[PDB]
């Protein structure tokens, strides 16, 4: 559950138009990422894009783009050899969780 | 960016505005061709109404 | 490509989400017309049939 490791910071607000989406996984292919989360599909939006996460072996990358133009970057990112790796702004979500997995650790005691 | 998506946020927002400004004044608009075909029809129907009185 | 041409495209996005949200505002215009007129019509109707009656 990629939950707190997600930077909240780095979404779109009020979504009605603009929806960002997250597909990006293997380090070896990050040679030239820069340039990737900048032009990955024909609007690509260049900064809130941002980094994730920070493997050794994977960085987890956000990107952002237009209501209809989320299935390009669906389909780029497997031309560029990414897997799926999405978020759906779980934040209510994962407080929630948070709260269920401290249950479950208080009531073992 | 930052700056920029503000800027796209505001420039969906200023057209939400301006829809709201559209919904206010159809509203309005709606009530004033309601209320002027009900002038019309008054007029007319009371003139009908005199000349009722004045034909008996 | 540059920063400016990125934004050309990211200004793209936005005149069709502008295009969408004024396309929004046309529909309301064209309710004022049509719907406008439909409404009109019924009320005008109504009226007139209720003094009709009495008359």
């Amino acid at each position: 559950s990629l939950a707190e490791i997600v930077k909240k910071d780095d979404f779109v607000l009020d979504s009605e138009y603009l929806v960002t989406l997250l597909v990006v996984v293997p380090k070896l292919n990050h040679n030239d990422w820069i340039k990737q989360y900048e032009t990955l599909a024909e609007m690509v939006v260049p900064r809130s894009s941002n980094v994730l996460s920070e493997d050794q072996d994977s960085y987890l990358c956000n990107v952002t783009l237009f209501k209809k133009a989320v299935d390009d970057f669906r389909h780029k990112a497997r031309e560029n050899k990414f897997i799926v790796r999405d978020f759906q702004y779980n934040e209510e979500e994962m407080r929630a969780d948070k709260e269920e997995m401290n249950r479950l650790s208080t009531d073992k005691k | 960016q930052s700056q920029g998506i503000q800027q796209l946020l505001q420039a969906e927002k200023r057209a939400a505005e301006k829809v709201a400004d559209a919904r206010k004044r159809k509203a309005r608009r709606l009530k004033q061709a309601k209320e002027e075909a009900q002038m019309e029809v008054e007029q007319y129907r009371r003139e009908r109404e005199q000349e009722f009185q004045s034909k008996q | 490509l540059s920063d400016a041409d990125v934004q050309k495209q990211i200004k793209h996005m936005m005149a069709f989400i502008e295009q969408e949200a004024n396309e929004k505002a046309e529909e309301i215009d064209a309710k004022a017309e049509e719907e406008f007129n439909i409404e009109k019509g019924r009320l005008v109707q109504t009226q007139r049939l209720k003094i009709m009656e009495y008359y």
